[PDB]
Formats: structure tokens, C-alpha cells, sequence
């Protein structure tokens, strides 16, 4: 009943964030969904995530 | 089966942390376990990877 969004700071090391797709757009630029986060390559490296959140 | 009743079997598989414990246990870089009867199968790839402590 309810679409009250939270957010947290995960910290997601060694990869960028907010990546988007011309599918998505939001106002002049390209974008994404506004409550997930797409998480690409930074340099030529991506890491084996490992976060959490209790 | 060659008794008379219904055999149920309990089995699993191990998931384990690292690639590190993967390769202690069990060499292969990725495992891979399929059980199967002549008329069912069933096929698991176990995945890598933190879970909680
Ligand atoms: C992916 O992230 C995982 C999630 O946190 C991470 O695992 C954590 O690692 C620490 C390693 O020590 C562990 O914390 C435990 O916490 C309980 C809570 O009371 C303790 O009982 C216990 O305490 C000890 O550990 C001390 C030093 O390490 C030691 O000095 C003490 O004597 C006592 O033995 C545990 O440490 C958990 O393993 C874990 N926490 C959670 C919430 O999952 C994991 O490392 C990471 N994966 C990779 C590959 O880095």
C-alpha cells in the first residue's frame, strides 16, 4: 500500500555508477530507472562486488 | 530400485565462497551435479560468491 523508497548508501567500489540507455530517457539526456542503479566497467576492470546491508 | 516402494533420496551441493575454496575442494574452476531417473532430470551449476556469515 505503499511506495515509500528508502535509500541507502551502498558503496560500490571500482565500477561506475548511473549508467542509462537512450530507451530510458529522462528530460534532455539519456537516462534510467529512477530506483535501481546500472553498474558498468571502470577502466578495463570489473570487480567481484561484495557489499551488504543489515 | 528393484524393492517394491517408493525410494526418496536427499542430496545437495555446495556453493562455496571464494574461486580460491572452489579450487581447494573440488579442482574444477566451475562444478557442475545432474540427477536424473528415466523419466525425470534435474541439473544444478553451483554459483560463487559471499553469503552471509
Ligand atoms: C563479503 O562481505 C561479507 C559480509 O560482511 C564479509 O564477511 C564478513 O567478514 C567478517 C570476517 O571476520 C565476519 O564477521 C563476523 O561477525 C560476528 C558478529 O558478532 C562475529 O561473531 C565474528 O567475529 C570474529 O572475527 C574477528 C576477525 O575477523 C576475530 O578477531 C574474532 O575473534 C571473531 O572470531 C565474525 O568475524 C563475517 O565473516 C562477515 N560478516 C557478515 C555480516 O557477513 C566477507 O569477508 C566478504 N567476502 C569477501 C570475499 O571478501
Amino acid at each position: 500500500g505503499t511506495l515509500e523508497f528508502i535509500t541507502e548508501g551502498f558503496t560500490w567500489t571500482g565500477v561506475t555508477q548511473n549508467g542509462g540507455s537512450n530507451a530510458c530517457k529522462r528530460g534532455p539526456g539519456s537516462g534510467f530507472f529512477s530506483r535501481l542503479n546500472w553498474l558498468t566497467k571502470s577502466g578495463s576492470t570489473y570487480p567481484v562486488l561484495n557489499v551488504t546491508m543489515p | 530400485n528393484n524393492d517394491n516402494f517408493d525410494k526418496l533420496y536427499i542430496w545437495g551441493v555446495h556453493h562455496p565462497s571464494t574461486n580460491q575454496e572452489q579450487t581447494s575442494l573440488y579442482v574444477q574452476a566451475s562444478g557442475r551435479v545432474t540427477v536424473s531417473t528415466r523419466r525425470s532430470q534435474q541439473t544444478i551449476i553451483p554459483n560463487i560468491g559471499s553469503r552471509p556469515w
